[PDB]
């Protein structure tokens, strides 16, 4: 009855009001306390909705909104919930006037498709004509999303990492970008300006012997660099739980001394049969295995995670061999050079496996001076990989940041009087719902949201219908067109789509039955 | 401090909640129980606010708005209260957006002034020289009264009385120029328009009273004929000074202290054939001093010939127990267009409601004299202004631009309330009128429903300062 | 200490919304609830509201003397007096500075504010036509915050041209205020003919030429078949007094008390106008305008100065007889007749016009003016911080607190207008800080524009009394550490 | 916002009395009441006191980073961050200022504070004797607030001459702190001989000449090479002794490979078995036991030794040497003072306290004092402290405030008053009047002629250079930085959401 359409709107506005101040480049951060005691600080609504635990089914619909929005796009996940909250506020005033909920839902559906046709005519092309012009606007496009993070310090140098990473994993004919092809990686210590891009998988490993060679030589023009991935170490077999082998007489005592002594070279000679240089295993090696592989310049790595072995086999075209009898020359890794490069004074001393030819996958390399700085830099660059994916898929792009919501709101109010239907009330509410985004952003920038909204509407009439920048980005003035601020069109189209469809499903539920827990 | 302003808005909006139900002839009546225990009922909006005995002073201002609405336009006292509550309801959401009430008050200044210029554009100018337009306007405006049959013949009689104050050049047009006097006897269809002042009192009923005189002088005398406080000699000397000035008609102010004129003085003036009209109320004193151009005379030493008036014929006409006294032939340079209308009827309840029905007919004509032109009512001017301000809101700048949108939405309560009180569907009628509004403008003309412009003009003007004076009060302190 | 601070702030919190033309009006209510009125005048609000705090009554009593000296800016004095005591809370809790040292700090700070207005005072003696425009801008500031602000554009030349016709003493008895119902406010006119609404005599000519006005005070009613000898004896005794009046050669007679019919009837045959019911206020006005004297000795003519007037004309306006004199002696006096809509509006316009003409009366002797509209308080705020270079330890925060109290007036003024007090006041200080001090706070468009182009100025003597009296009144309430009330009887 | 602003002030109000040499000590008491300890350390007070405020936990982790870089001035960072939040309540509520504008106001104000310290930084490259006096005055400010302030006059030349003996990397692994009970605090001395708190061998000669230091890591308890994988199975006790003889039999060949190195001193991380400890005496090898990871790193910076994990050959390795190893007896414990090293960069400071409680406070007091003096080698520019540093920076804040926007004006001007809040608390802890005393200094610093500063002793205004009060430029630029970033984190949080605990 009456209590159905009331408490649902009031509870949705209270939950969504938390991320309203967090949407923007100036948006305020939050403190999310994990159940283990760790404190996390992020301004993105995707982590907030996942951290918030509540039994109300009304707010769970907003959590599921950012779930499908993050996997499909991963950009407007914070703004898609705030935009959906504006439709619920305008619909609440229409319910008191006697308008049916389906009439409100049908009014937002017809106004959504009408606003897409008006926005589709104003888009511009980037990758068209000169191809170098695409990377020109693409280089400065990633700097906009990095202004709300500590990355904004060095962001000028960090903008080239996301641009060169997508080019190697994508072909102009295929135009396919996958987030699994780019492995997230970060390291603590040093400086952030030392982060570069690697053309292949790069792990952090330490050699068991100090005198092992840090560089792998081609050994008189061999074919690539052969790398073997096995699940068993090369050494006399020993149990990993308890040993306890009692010997009764000196007979078996002298036998086991000769046997195990001969098993030292027999396990190492298996490497020379396959002709492999770097040997990666799950378990460590004995002292003799480190001495025999030292004279042959065959570095070995111990205690490697199981998940890290899959990334090496994809890039180097390797295989996982269970034992030492199943090895062959076709299962060995393929790479140009393997070397251990030292970074600054850090004692980590990672290893770099290069390629020098185009592969289907790359591995990013990020450094940081503190724990929270590394986690913030990884998430800041994660959203940058989502922006470059939508720009290469659709050449047509539209401006954003509060300019598009004002332009799209003007075309709805004009066509509302021509319909002469009942949805005309929902059309004006849909136009005011789009005006909530620039008003919400203006509250985070320290400006009057009413005066800023009226300013954006007045300057788009007597001048031109083109988008006009907003002071919320902290730049010198408006008109982002001169500052090369570009947002993806498919990202904004899916943002206004799922947000409108979610508001319809809320009105379609007139009863909420909440039972106990088992 | 917002708790005072928030309470003033909620208390004021609660007033118009019951007013929206009584709007229109089909509206719902409201119950009012006086402190004395008397139970009254009616649909009049001004009557509700009069007997409501409002305590809070801010809500008492709505009574002064309805009082000034009837004192000038005479119609629309119910709609002006609803229009005020609409601006207060929209102003409540303005405070939640961080808007200071001073900007709200300053925004209503340009909103009310520009609404007048827009209202003149849609208005169709008329002319007072056309009598057919004034008769049909007053006749159809009486459809709210019990008797429709006798309302048609009174329309041309009310227009001919205004033709004297209908002159082109004019400044102050007051309804006091036409004095409505009710009398017992006769019917409604019988009405006569006198060219001179007519009082409500009869003449001397004793023996010797002439009751009629030709070529008589009439003047205001505040004196009182009483024995000195030999007695007939003092009363005769007062009459001797009047005989020297040849004053045929005397007027004595009504005084409840002592007797007005002694019976011995009435017999003395009966031989001289001097007519005396007693029981003169204070309201009729200011009415006689204007048209006749006479002067009030306090004492007997202040009585002179130059301070009296001039009358060609003074007679007492008695039709079915009437005994009305009329005055004709003023012939004075100070005379003005004073019109006297005699109302006749059988029952007392007839001449009461019929007289009050003619006041509203004169107010509608008064609206056309002050501001020429008429506009078809029924929600046409409210929707026309609300739509044009929606486009002008996009051309504004600053905080006011959001107020222009909310100010236009506050005007939609008038067409919505009329649709609800008539039983029709709210949303269905409002969306249907706005649908054809893109082509038709004022199209109600075939139904002969016409609302004068001054009602729509005063509704915006009075509600502009009303809502302004409310939000400007930030607190209320006890002062004694 | 807490009762004096809170008691003074509570007084300032009442009139803080009535400052400026964009300010807000306070509503009052009594037990009868039918006496409720709406007025922003600080003199009406403070005197009507009773208070149980005797320390708050001191600020009200001081405002009563200040209201009679100027009449405009009384609200600004009450608010400024409360700002000095409100900022004294931070001078105690987080400061701990001796109160008398803070009192001595206000004296050193007030001296810098007086020298700031002196160095910024600019007056033009030449081109008196330009000086007339300065009086127009001052009149627009006095009419602000009052119902007269509607027509004040037309009322600007009304009060300006009136004061220019005086050319003499600042006394306000030469100007009479008349309020008649009917007509718009813009219909008011200026007449120097001494309009009087009191009609005299029964049968008198409406126009007379070559009339001489004389003031006299005497009792013509009473002295000190048998009653006939006593009444006729009083007429014969008073007949000798009328014979002395006929020797004056005057065609007009004015009596303070009433006049009996016999001495009034003799004035008709002699061509003398008989004027009666002249109050005490009218006698003082007719003495300084028509040049009359009490004339308390009738024993012989030519003991007093005689007056003269060319034409005495009676006009009919507003349904009431009026007296319009023409061609009098020393016609420098004027009379303002305002036409209001209702009696409630007349009460607010009367005192508003009397306080507006009181400030313009001081502009004749004082030609120095300053720039208003929030710019005056900003210039004095920097002069206080300039003198802070040389200051003592305990007097440093006391003088510094006075500069921040000067910026509280434009801050509250911006809050009453609805604008942003943080953005406008801060940007106003930056331009005025180094060079080129012109623009000030504008309450219309919402930006900072030139006060000289908008015509907003203030008098030097008016602004000097605000900074002075408020600084002295704040030292009295802060000095009192104890309140002792006796047994009420 | 009400819980974050007030909650952060309550945290700063606890340690506000621990700043300055005239400050006061805070007492803490647990449930057992026997753990109460009186200490002025700000890091100990913040870490020990539990807090349920999530905003207060942010300053705890930030204070850990500040303590790792220097170790002092951590109290001033918390107080300065609390004063910015206390004044922010007046900027938000009654001043009509957006919180993001306050954040941007500190960014423009931090640039003016760093420029004020740059123009006021004066260093002298010539006349290194004058540079030594600057290190003496800086060491006096670090030893303040601690019990060592008594003998600090004698301790001034102890820490100053110690840093001058490094001539190398700023790493603190060269200076080792040793604390022995007994004797007055003034008995401490500077020694470069690397005093060791552990002896060597069971019975061996104390004085050793021409010793070769060799760092080795091996297991001396049941030492077998590639013999693992077999246990001892015996049916009688007499049969077990036959297998136990294989321990020494295989060890004799192991010692023979070590004896070929020709070293007079042996070092092992673990303990030593009984028989080889006696066998090393006949061979002249002196074995050292109980060598931790910290002791090995200190030896690698002097002699240049290595882990030496290969015993299979005397060559392809690096060995150290020392002229004389002398063993002394002090404080009833054997000590080892090395002599005749090769370009020794390491020093040893032995502090003699009365009780263990005094030594606990002296440890972190000397370690944090030498950490600041180590950073002064890279940056020789110094500034005048003692309340004068915060007064000079207050002028640069009002200087840039001349031309500023409307919303940022009051936010930056509030930062100027926050700079004077630090010397305000210092005058209250000393007993003087912060109102009158601090205001007298601002009048002189206002226009030119800025020399003298606040004095907490005589109660008058004296020159900081004449009294020997100076501060390092690198220390102040880190305080203005970290404290500005610490306040921005709390201003960016308008809400806190805690997950359901398990």
């Amino acid at each position: 009855g009456l209590e159905a359409k009331k408490s649902h709107i009031l509870a949705a506005r209270s939950v969504a009001s938390i991320i309203k101040t967090s949407l923007g480049p100036r948006g305020l951060d939050k403190i999310l306390i994990s159940p283990d005691g760790e404190i996390t600080i992020t301004n993105d609504g995707a982590t907030i909705l996942s951290q918030m635990e509540l039994d109300n089914e009304i707010a769970k619909l907003l959590v599921q909104l950012s779930k499908s929005q993050d996997d499909e796009i991963g950009d407007g996940t914070t703004g898609v919930v705030v935009l959906a909250s504006a439709l619920l506020d305008q619909a609440l005033e229409l319910i008191q006037k006697g308008i049916h909920p389906i009439k409100i839902a049908n009014g937002f559906d017809e106004a959504a498709k009408l606003a897409i046709s008006k926005l589709e005519e104003t888009c511009d092309d980037i990758s068209a004509s000169n191809d170098e012009l695409f990377r020109d606007f693409l280089l400065r496009a990633a700097k906009t999303s990095l202004g709300s993070k500590i990355v904004s310090k060095d962001h000028d140098r960090f903008a080239e990492m996301a641009v060169e990473a997508v080019i190697n994993v994508m072909d102009k004919d295929r135009k396919d970008v996958d987030f699994d092809l780019i492995k997230m990686q970060g390291r603590v210590g040093g400086s952030i300006s030392d982060s570069k891009l690697i053309n292949g998988v790069i792990l952090d490993k330490d050699f068991s012997h100090p005198q092992m060679p840090k560089c792998v030589l081609p050994k008189e023009g061999s074919d690539g660099v052969k790398l073997a991935i096995l699940t068993c170490p090369f050494e006399p077999p020993k149990p990993k739980t308890k040993h306890k082998l009692d010997i009764s007489s000196v007979e078996e005592y002298q036998k086991l001394q000769t046997y195990e002594q001969d098993k030292f070279k027999e396990m190492i000679d298996d490497v020379k049969k396959a002709g492999a240089d770097v040997v990666i295993c799950q378990w460590g090696f004995d002292d003799e295995a480190n001495h025999l592989l030292l004279q042959n310049d065959l570095p070995a790595v111990r205690w490697v995670g199981g998940q890290e072995l899959e990334h090496i086999a994809i890039s180097t075209n390797g295989r996982i061999v269970p034992r030492f009898q199943d090895l062959s020359k076709d299962k060995l890794g393929t790479c140009s050079r393997i070397y251990e490069q030292e970074f600054g004074t850090t004692k980590d001393r990672m290893l770099i496996i290069e390629q020098s030819k185009e592969t289907k996958t790359v591995t990013c390399f990020v450094r940081g001076s503190n724990k929270m700085i590394v986690d913030e830099a990884e998430r800041a660059l994660h959203d940058s990989l989502c922006v470059v994916r939508n720009l290469v898929k659709d050449s047509r792009v539209v401006y954003g940041g509060g300019a598009a919501e004002v332009t799209m709101s003007l075309a709805v109010s004009e066509e509302a009087d021509k319909q002469r239907g009942i949805d005309q009330y929902a059309f004006r509410g849909f136009a005011q719902a789009l005006d909530t985004i620039p008003m919400t952003l203006a509250e985070n920038s320290g400006l009057d949201p009413i005066g800023t909204l009226s300013t954006l509407k007045s300057k788009q009439l007597k001048e031109k219908i083109s988008n006009i920048g907003v002071d919320c980005l902290g730049y010198g003035s408006n008109d982002m067109k001169e500052l090369f601020v570009v947002d993806p069109f498919i990202g904004k189209k899916q943002q206004i789509l799922l947000a409108t469809q979610l508001c319809r499903m809320i009105l379609k539920i007139d009863n909420v039955i909440i039972s106990g827990k088992d | 401090p917002q708790e005072v302003r928030k309470a003033n808005i909620i208390a004021a909006r609660s007033v118009a909640d019951a007013i929206r139900t009584s709007l229109g002839p089909k509206g719902m009546d409201k119950m009012i129980k006086t402190s004395r225990g008397e139970i009254i009922i009616s649909n009049d909006g001004h009557t509700i606010l009069k007997q409501m005995a409002i305590l809070h002073p801010v809500a008492r201002m709505l009574v002064e708005v309805s009082a000034a609405q009837d004192s000038e336009a005479g119609d629309g006292t119910t709609s002006v209260v609803i229009l005020t509550g609409a601006l207060l309801g929209a102003a409540e959401r303005l405070l939640n957006k961080g808007i200071h009430p001073t900007i709200i008050a300053d925004s209503f200044q340009s909103a009310a002034k520009r609404s007048v210029d827009i209202l003149l554009e849609m208005c169709h100018k008329v002319s007072l020289s056309d009598r057919e337009q004034l008769v049909r306007a007053a006749s159809t405006s009486l459809s709210s009264k019990i008797v429709s049959q006798y309302s048609s013949f009174l329309a041309p009689l009310a227009v001919d009385s205004v033709l004297k104050i209908s002159d082109e050049n004019s400044k102050n047009v007051d309804l006091n120029d036409i004095r409505l006097v009710k009398k017992v006897g006769g019917t409604i269809d019988d009405t006569e328009m006198i060219d001179g002042v007519v009082l409500t009192q009869t003449a001397i009923k004793s023996a010797g009273g002439p009751t009629r005189k030709e070529k008589a002088k009439i003047g205001l005398i505040q004196f009182q004929i009483s024995p000195p406080k030999e007695e007939r000699a003092y009363l005769l000397n007062i009459c001797k000074k009047i005989k020297k000035a040849k004053c045929n008609v005397l007027l004595i102010q009504k005084s409840i202290l002592r007797d007005a004129v002694n019976d011995l003085a009435l017999h003395f003036l009966s031989k001289l054939n001097i007519m005396v009209v007693k029981d003169i109320e204070r309201e009729e004193i200011e009415f006689l001093s204007k048209g006749l151009g006479c002067k009030p005379i306090a004492d007997i030493e202040l009585f002179t010939e130059d301070r009296l008036g001039s009358a060609d014929l003074v007679e007492e006409i008695d039709s079915d127990g009437s005994k009305i006294v009329r005055v004709t032939g003023i012939r004075n340079n100070n005379a003005r267009p004073t019109v006297s209308v005699v109302i006749r009827g059988a029952n007392n309840m007839i001449i009461d409601e019929t007289e009050r029905s003619l006041h509203d007919a004169l107010c509608v004509i008064r609206c056309l004299v002050k501001e020429r032109g008429l506009i078809a009512g029924g929600g046409a001017p409210e929707i026309e202004i609300s739509r044009r301000l929606s486009k002008e809101a996009r051309s504004m700048e600053g905080v006011q631009a959001f107020i222009w949108q909310e100010f236009a939405s506050a005007l939609e309560v008038i067409p919505t309330t009329l649709a609800e009180n008539a039983g029709l569907n709210s949303i269905k009628v409002v969306t249907e009128l706005r649908s054809k509004h893109e082509n038709g403008e004022l199209n109600t003309y075939e139904e002969h429903i016409l609302q004068p412009v001054l009602v729509s003009t005063s509704a915006i003007t009075l509600a502009s300062e009303c809502v302004k004076s409310i939000l400007r009060i930030d607190d209320i302190a006890f002062s004694r | 200490r807490l009762s004096a601070f809170v008691g003074a702030i509570a007084v300032g919190d009442l009139v803080k919304s009535t400052l400026g033309p964009k300010g807000m009006d306070k509503l009052l209510q009594s037990a009868s609830s039918n006496t409720c009125m709406v007025t922003n005048d600080g003199a009406t609000i403070l005197k009507s509201i009773p208070l149980d705090n005797p320390a708050a009554k001191v600020l009200v009593n001081i405002s009563k003397v200040q209201d009679d000296e100027v009449g405009d800016g009384t609200t600004s004095v009450t608010v400024l007096s409360a700002e000095l005591l409100r900022e004294a809370e931070k001078l105690i809790d987080q400061s701990k500075i001796h109160p008398q040292t803070i009192i001595e700090g206000y004296r050193l700070a007030s001296a810098a504010a007086l020298d700031a207005l002196t160095k910024a005072a600019v007056d033009n003696s030449h081109d008196k036509t330009m000086f007339r425009e300065d009086l127009i801008h001052i009149a627009k500031t006095t009419l602000s915050s009052k119902i007269l602000s509607q027509d004040k554009d037309h009322f600007a030349e009304l009060a300006t041209n009136a004061i220019l016709r005086l050319k003499g003493s600042t006394n306000l008895e030469h100007i009479q205020i008349i309020k008649i119902l009917g007509g718009k406010l813009s219909d008011s006119f200026l007449d120097e003919g001494f309009i009087l609404a009191k009609k005299f005599g029964n049968n008198q000519p409406k126009r007379i030429e070559n009339a001489k006005i004389l003031i006299a005070n005497t009792t013509l009613d009473t002295d000190k078949a048998k009653l006939a000898q006593l009444e006729k004896a009083e007429r014969e005794k008073m007949k000798n007094k009328i014979a002395k009046i006929s020797k004056f050669g005057i065609n007009t007679f004015i009596n303070r008390q009433l006049i009996y019919d016999y001495p009034e009837q003799l004035f008709t045959d002699l061509g003398i106008n008989s004027i009666e019911h002249a109050d005490f206020e009218g006698v003082e006005r007719l003495a300084l305008v028509t040049g009359g004297e009490v004339v308390s000795t009738f024993d012989e003519p030519s003991k007093c100065k005689l007056g003269e007037c060319d034409v005495i004309e009676e006009i009919m306006l507003g349904e009431q007889p009026f007296l319009k004199f023409s061609g009098c002696k020393a016609g420098e006096a004027c009379t303002i007749v305002l036409r209001g809509a209702t009696d409630q509006t007349l009460d607010e316009a009367e005192r508003s016009l009397h306080d507006a003409l009181s400030v313009l009366s001081q502009t004749t002797k004082e030609t120095r003016t300053v720039l208003g509209g929030g710019c005056a308080e900003m210039v004095m705020s920097k002069a206080v911080d300039t003198e802070a270079q040389n200051i003592d330890g305990k007097k440093s925060l006391a003088v510094e607190a006075f500069a921040r109290a000067l910026r509280q007036l434009p801050t509250i003024l911006a809050d009453n207008a609805g604008f942003d007090s943080s953005e406008l006041v801060s940007k106003l200080r930056s331009s005025i800080y180094n060079g080129i001090s012109t623009s000030g706070l504008d309450l219309n468009n919402g930006t900072i524009a030139d006060m000289r182009q908008l015509g907003i100025v203030e008098s030097y003597k008016l602004k000097r009394a605000v900074v002075s009296s408020a600084s002295e009144a704040a030292e009295v309430l802060l000095r009192v550490d104890n309140i002792i009330r006796a047994r009420p009887r």
